[PDB]
């Protein structure tokens, strides 16, 4: 329980978010970074060192969102500029560029088959675009204030909003209907993620707690004590024995997804830390923020 | 109840909401007043 | 306290065999500096074990505990409460001191702590597990109202208020807290005068909380365009009298001269709000409102070189990282290289947070035109950048197409765009223009270097 | 205004090399906000300072809130006002070294303002945003009072 590399000056500008794979697919060893300095920076992860492999400009707006394909190397970024572009780590080249215009561009929720791409409205709808088609499929009718946070089950079978509001909006993909409508926040919800089982859902709002809800029968598993700041970023370990929360407060504590206890916290970064995910294993645990630093933490 | 008397009358309650109110240190309205009376005499 | 305090300065250097001298010198510096009283109860810790092996009372542990309860020992005074809760405990026959009332309190400011320790949940426990013991009790009973409160004000919070206001409503603790309810929602401005107004009987009197709520909730009406109707000039003069009487009876009171500055740079005085802000910021200028106030007048004056800093160190509390307000404020007259394109920097940062605001998504577009035309009129400059002037342009004409649909707006509508349409196209045709000229230079620098190449050549 | 800086400061270290004058000692100094250091020499004799003391040091080009810019030279029957009433210890000097942080390409971040008040020294290092006002071969005073807090 440490950190292993230290990556200083990572960007320009402050870091949004991180993505870095769990599979096999040449995805777990490169780490794809998404900055305010417009710099989609292709981070090879080789010989345990945070190498840069591609540079991927053209965003005009900061980077708000990056994320891996599951089942492909392949990636896309996302930004407040309604042009959400696919970029491919096999060349580092531009697949094409999703003009989600005039404005309504959020982050973005690759699903588990690689297929589909949801993006948040800010009509309240989940807009959800094809990968290959670049399109409207068909958006999710569920209005309210706007759609802050979206994540997809690993397995494909529920799909949670985070509201302005803390309203959880449970989807399904299978059938795409509103299932359960989960209010046990009153705060923006930040970010949220399925568990490797998509039985346990943990919500990041802006109240400190790490509400622990359930998807099976939308009941809640347990409030936790998160940090005094609000949670940003919050990630579960591949293996599901624990989840780290990213908050602003320069604050990485690794709650324990059981015992709802912090195994350890990290106090490296300088400045709030925006984006944190696992590793193929659960080992090593990247992390960016404001600092502008990369930092993998190692527990083994 | 007894439990209430017994508590009150030993604590000691050093900071309330008006000393948060009050500088710690001496600045009487001397010079504020003053200030404040110069400005209205102009208008 | 100036006789004691002579009086224990005289017990303190001799020595005849003293045992309690220094627990009357750290009882009365707990109002002054903190770390006297924490040296005394060190020493006094240590000088109960040579007589007798007699274990250390409670109430000394737990004061010197609640003394590192406010310092950063946060681990440390929670050690101490714990050790104060085992000792007390063990007073079985100490029925007359009331050993339950010391745990009572100990396990207050044990919990307390917990809910400063980031662990709300054991705060909670520990409040509760008072609660069953003592409904009479006051403030855990409140404090578990701010816990529910962080997470909505419409949750327990404000029926356990209330509830403690019925159980006891001669307590101002729990009645401010009432009208502190009130504040989420400035929906009632003009009504909460009201509830502001029970606990001003004369009983209760003098209260300088109430009365500065007053004058807040007075102030807010503020910032209106019907000043000329004498209206808001008669809200001015009936809050400069209420900071006017909360000066006289009290003239340390820092919060009095505050609202005076408000209102004076209301007033058109900010030359002459500085002066009033002054001794605000030196008595205490570790307050939110001051660094805003004074980034205000700074601003101004045409300083924004001064006001920046002002606006990043409010932002430097444990609190929040973009908060809207400030950057608002950030953005006033800014027109030079590094308060635009960074400006955009911040703007971003800003709407990150919550893009639902009208307001940073017109300013974004502002600033994108001021660049714009800043490039594209009198420039004649680098040629990638009239490449990227058109892409802003064109994002700034769709923000325009899409600001126009929204319905409610900044309590003012924004029907005013059509001139910032006229400007864009205007920009746009001499975007087009400007363009030649980027090929123009492009030629002319081929033509350099290819008269370069060719003296190359020569030597 | 002629207001060059303006700032508090605490004081944090004296002599740590060990007092070498009987009269004068050195005030390492530190900032609040702007966060800069101090090397100020004051006299301990008639100005005695102690550790954790804090002061508000202005460097001001003049003495006369209007800014006269003033000759130089000693004229105690002066009858206009003067910013020295609400200080308890100014002096004067001539700033001499300008020292920074430059490279050849890109401009300074921190400067250091080298100032001798006739034979008492004064290091103002900090940013390079601030120290704007100061000009190698410029007469300059100190205006410093100590704060009661």
């Amino acid at each position: 329980y440490g950190i292993l590399f230290k990556q200083e000056q990572a960007h320009d500008d402050a870091i949004w978010s991180v993505a870095w794979g769990t599979n096999k697919k040449e995805n777990s060893e490169t780490v794809v970074t998404g900055s305010l300095d417009d710099l989609v920076k292709v981070w090879k992860w080789r010989d345990e060192r945070l190498d840069l492999q591609w540079s991927l400009e053209g965003h005009q707006l900061g980077v708000v969102s990056v994320d891996i394909s599951h089942t492909l190397p392949i990636a896309a970024s996302s930004s407040l500029d309604a042009h959400i572009r696919l970029w491919d780590l096999e060349n580092g080249k531009q697949i094409k560029s999703i003009d989600a215009g005039p404005v309504d561009a959020w982050t973005l929720a690759f699903s588990p088959d690689s297929q589909y791409l949801a993006t948040g409205t800010h009509v309240g709808k989940v807009n959800i675009f094809g990968v290959e088609s670049g399109k409207k499929e068909y958006s999710l009718d569920t209005r309210g204030k706007f759609i802050l946070s979206i994540a997809y089950s690993p397995d494909g079978k529920y799909l949670a909003s985070g509201a302005i509001d803390g309203i959880i909006n449970i989807f399904d993909i299978a059938t795409g209907k509103l299932l359960h409508t989960l209010e046990g926040h009153a705060m923006p919800i930040r970010s949220l993620t399925f568990s490797p089982d998509s039985q346990l859902l943990v919500t990041a709002s802006d109240d400190g707690y790490i509400k622990i809800y359930d998807v099976q029968h939308a009941n809640l598993a347990g409030t936790l004590s998160g940090h005094a700041s609000w949670v940003l970023n919050v990630a579960f370990c591949p293996d599901d024995t624990h989840f780290v929360s990213s908050s602003s407060d320069k604050s990485v504590k690794v709650w324990d997804v059981g015992t709802r206890t912090c195994v350890h916290t990290f106090f490296d970064h300088q400045d709030q830390v925006w984006g944190v995910k696992y590793n193929g294993n659960g080992s090593k645990i990247v992390s960016v923020g404001d600092d502008q630093e990369i930092h993998i933490y190692d527990c083994p | 109840v007894d439990v209430t008397r017994d508590i009150v009358s030993r604590e000691r309650v050093w900071r309330t909401r008006t000393t948060i109110l009050q500088s710690t240190g001496k600045n009487f309205s001397k010079n504020i007043f003053a200030i404040l009376q110069s400005v209205k005499a102009r208008e | 306290r100036d006789i004691a305090k002579g009086h224990l300065k005289k017990v303190t250097e001799q020595y005849p065999d003293d045992v309690e001298a220094w627990i009357e010198l750290a009882q009365i510096l707990e109002q002054t500096d903190i770390q006297g009283a924490l040296s005394a109860y060190g020493t006094a810790t240590r000088i109960l074990q040579e007589k007798v092996q007699a274990d250390v009372p409670p109430e000394i542990l737990n004061n010197v505990g609640a003394l590192h309860f406010r310092l950063g020992n946060l681990g440390e005074a929670k050690k101490y409460f714990l050790a104060s809760l085992d000792r007390a405990k063990a007073e079985a026959e100490h029925d007359e001191h009331y050993y339950n009332a010391i745990s009572v309190t100990t396990s207050y400011n044990l919990a307390r702590l917990y809910e400063a320790m980031c662990e709300f949940h054991e705060a909670e426990k520990l409040y509760k597990n008072i609660l069953r013991e003592h409904p009479n009790y006051v403030d855990c009973y409140l404090r578990l109202g701010a816990m529910a409160r962080d997470k909505g004000n419409f949750y327990e919070a404000s029926d356990w208020f209330k509830e403690a206001l019925q159980i006891n409503q001669d307590h101002p603790d729990a009645w401010s807290l009432i009208g502190n309810l009130h504040l989420a929602k400035q929906e009632w401005g003009p009504g909460q005068k009201k509830f502001e107004r029970i606990l001003k009987q004369p009983s209760t009197q003098s209260d300088t909380y109430s009365m500065l709520a007053l004058g807040n909730v007075w102030l807010q009406t503020l910032h209106q365009p019907t000043r000329d109707r004498e209206k808001e000039k008669r809200h001015q003069d009936r809050a400069l009298a209420i900071y006017k009487q909360v000066l006289r009876n009290d003239a340390k009171n820092l919060y009095a001269a505050n609202g005076i500055g408000a209102v004076l740079a209301h007033k058109g005085y900010f030359r002459e709000a500085r002066d009033v802000f002054a001794q605000v910021r030196e008595a205490t200028a570790d307050i939110s409102d001051v660094w805003l106030n004074l980034a205000h007048i700074y601003v101004e004056q045409k300083q924004y070189i001064s006001a920046v800093q002002m606006y990043e160190n409010c932002l430097r509390k444990f609190y929040k990282h973009q908060n809207t307000e400030v950057v608002l404020y950030l953005a006033r007259a800014l027109f030079k290289c590094g308060k635009l394109q960074e400006c955009k920097q911040t703007l971003l940062k800003a709407r990150h947070v919550a893009p639902s605001d009208t307001v940073l998504m017109f300013n974004v577009a502002l600033v994108l035109q001021r660049l714009a035309t800043s490039v594209l009129k009198d420039e004649k400059s680098n040629l990638k950048e009239v490449l990227n002037a058109v892409k802003e342009l064109e994002l700034a004409h769709r923000y325009f197409s899409y600001l126009s649909k929204v319905g409610d707006k900044m309590r003012f509508d924004l029907a005013l765009a059509a001139t910032e349409a006229r400007q864009c196209s205007d920009l746009l045709s001499q975007a087009q223009y400007h363009v030649a000229r980027a090929r123009k230079q492009d030629e002319e620098e081929r033509e350099l270097r290819a008269k370069q190449e060719q003296e190359k050549e020569l030597l | 205004a002629g207001i060059l800086f303006e700032d508090i400061f605490d004081v944090k270290d004296i002599d740590p090399e060990g007092k070498k004058f009987d009269r004068v000692s050195r005030l390492h100094c530190e900032s609040e906000s702007f966060k800069m250091d101090l090397i100020l020499d004051v006299n301990i004799q008639i100005y005695p300072v102690d550790l954790g003391d804090k002061f508000r040091l202005v460097i001001a080009s003049t003495l006369y809130e209007d800014g006269t810019l003033d000759d130089g030279e000693y004229n105690p029957t002066d009858d206009r006002p003067s910013r020295a009433d609400q200080f308890e210890y100014v002096m004067y000097g001539k700033v001499y070294r300008i020292e920074g942080d430059e490279t050849s390409t890109e401009a300074a971040t921190r400067l250091s303002a080298y100032v001798s008040y006739g034979g008492l020294l004064m290091r103002l290092q900090g940013d390079a945003n601030n120290l704007h006002g100061f000009e190698v071969d410029s007469r300059v005073y100190l205006l410093m009072k100590k704060l009661a807090f």
